[PDB]
């Protein structure tokens, strides 16, 4: 029975690992996720401040 | 009967010993998480002011384009 | 106190799946 | 035995601490992406609109000529 606590208590603890695991995984993916969009988001700020520019000289 | 005891206690032994080594690995798997969640956060409130200068730079452009149709209305055309 | 982590590890999961959802979403606006 | 046990425990108190916080940036995140969603929705919407009255006006113009 000692030994059956230990037994069924190790496979809650990996049970629990898996989640932590799969939890870092999309933590992981996000800040990827993000990141990437930085950059898109970059070159929409580039692009839409020189059509500020283009069209306020024009008028 | 001591042969069965010994073999429990060092099975016992073990698997407490994985479970341990266990804890030890969630504890840099949640750590490493806090930074990636931190990085990101702090990446989204970036992103949200560059949103913001876009969205203004965008109606920037809206009223702009008011005076030019003002002028297209003054000039018949 | 064991059972209190994995469910609350599980409610995380759940709340970063729905985010990332999100973000493929904001992605696909870019 | 004793200290590694107690180890175990330490370090279980301490995730189950830090499962917190990753709860509480999760949902910050939901939250900042939702209304950046709608900010981008509206982005989208004005250059939209802002290029049929861009394509426009140089139509009209083009009768000028
Ligand atoms: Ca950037
Ligand atoms: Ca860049
Ligand atoms: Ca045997
Ligand atoms: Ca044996």
């Amino acid at each position: 029975s000692a030994l059956s606590e230990i037994e069924t208590r190790h496979s809650e603890i990996i049970k629990l690992e898996n989640s932590i695991r799969e939890l870092h995984d999309m933590f992981m993916d996000m800040a990827m996720l993000v990141e990437s969009q930085g950059e898109m988001i970059d070159r929409i700020e580039y692009n839409v401040e020189h059509a500020v520019d283009y069209v306020e000289r024009a008028v | 009967m001591r042969n069965e005891l010994e073999e429990m206690q060092r099975r016992a032994d073990q698997l407490a010993d994985e479970s341990l080594e266990s804890t030890r690995r969630m504890l840099q798997l949640v750590e490493e998480s806090k930074d990636a969640g931190i990085r990101t956060l702090v990446m989204l409130d970036e992103q949200g002011e560059q949103l913001d200068r876009v969205e203004e730079g965008m109606n920037h452009i809206n009223q702009d384009m008011k005076e030019a149709e003002k002028n297209l209305k003054d000039l018949g055309w | 106190r064991l059972q209190q982590t994995q469910a609350q590890v599980d409610e995380v999961v759940d709340i970063m799946r729905v985010n990332v959802d999100k973000v493929l979403e904001r992605d696909q606006k870019l | 035995g004793s200290a590694r046990e107690n180890e175990m425990d330490e370090n279980l108190e301490q995730v189950s601490g830090i499962i917190g916080n990753l709860r509480h940036m999760a949902l910050d995140m939901g939250n900042e992406i939702d209304t950046q969603n709608r900010q981008i929705d509206r982005i989208m919407e004005k250059a939209d609109s802002n290029k049929t009255r861009i394509d426009e006006a140089n139509q009209r113009a083009t009768k000028m000529l």
